[PDB]
């Protein structure tokens, strides 16, 4: 997370991490429930095995209320693929399920109409994560979080080097040095409406950090509601 | 009617089923008496920070 401020207590409550063996994080997940964590496809392939960790803002400092839960099954979604990263999604089925307490709670999934003419329509949605604070320097210690203005789907593809698909969806600035960066993929990209946070995006790419004229890739989370539901339901 | 107009004054989810407005909330929530505002069933509701 690259500029953007620090998650103040309570804050990002539905941030997730993915740790490896190391223990390090290596991306980021959003609580839906109890049972399940939302994050991309393409970060189940950058960790041999892997926990995920909530309730937890600063990586040094251990917090009581902190907490690691083992994956039972992961649902990557069949479709995706690396050359394309379309349905950089995916959805984890934990083992023992998430004690919701405070910096520790699940984030709104909408209905699918509502969100793309009211919640995709707002000016802002905010996106969270551990990952790097510069392009070149090291995963972050603390939880940051980045308002990022949505972006008119058409600079999108201009801007874009790469085929945005009809799953995916630009936020950012073209010159303002903020945005997501490594580490970040698979967190939380939320959208605010009174006072209750909805679950819109998926951290996914981008051409390198905050560089002017490029944006942030983000998978379009309304694109894959039904599909969310069944995985619930586990499939 | 119109979901346009300010949300239809529902505090989530408006549908516009029929000629009227129809609201509704997500999972963990109950719809008020009024049919507009939504109610946490629980401690820790969807979308809201623990502050
Ligand atoms: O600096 S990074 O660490 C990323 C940080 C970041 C910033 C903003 C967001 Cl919302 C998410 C992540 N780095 C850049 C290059 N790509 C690798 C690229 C390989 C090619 N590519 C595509 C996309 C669509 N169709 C065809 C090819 C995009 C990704 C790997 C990683
Ligand atoms: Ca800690």
């Amino acid at each position: 997370i690259v500029g953007g401020q620090e998650c103040k207590d309570g804050e990002c409550p539905w941030q997730a991490l993915l740790i490896n063996e190391e223990n390090e994080g290596f991306c980021g997940g959003t609580i839906l429930s109890e049972f399940y964590i939302l994050t991309a496809a393409h970060c189940l392939y950058q960790a041999k095995r892997f926990k995920v960790r909530v309730g937890d803002r600063n990586t040094e400092q251990e917090e009581g209320g902190e907490a690691v839960h083992e994956v039972e099954v992961v649902i990557k979604h069949n479709r995706f693929t690396k050359e394309t990263y379309d349905f950089d999604i995916a959805v984890l089925r934990l083992k023992t399920p998430i004690t919701f307490r405070m910096n520790v709670a699940p984030a709104c999934l909408p209905e699918r109409d509502w969100a793309e003419s009211t919640l995709m329509t707002q000016k802002t949605g905010i996106v969270s994560g551990f990952g790097r604070t510069h392009e070149k320097g090291r995963q972050s210690t603390r939880l940051k979080m980045l308002e990022v203005p949505y972006v008119d789907r058409n600079s999108c593809k201009l801007s874009s080097s790469f085929i945005i698909t009809q799953n995916m969806f630009c936020a950012g600035y073209d010159t303002k040095q903020e945005d997501a960066c490594q580490g970040d993929s698979g967190g939380p990209h939320v959208t605010r409406f009174k006072d209750t946070y909805f679950v819109t995006g998926i951290v996914s790419w981008g051409e390198g950090c905050a560089r002017k004229g490029k944006y942030g890739i983000y998978t379009k989370v309304t694109a894959f509601l039904k599909w969310i539901d069944r995985s619930m339901k586990t499939r | 009617k119109l979901c346009s107009l300010d949300n239809g004054d529902c505090d989530q989810f408006c549908h516009e089923e029929q000629n009227s407005v129809v609201c509704s909330c997500a999972r963990g929530y109950t719809l008020a008496d009024n049919g507009k505002a939504c109610i946490p069933t629980g401690p820790y509701p969807c979308g809201k920070q623990t502050l």
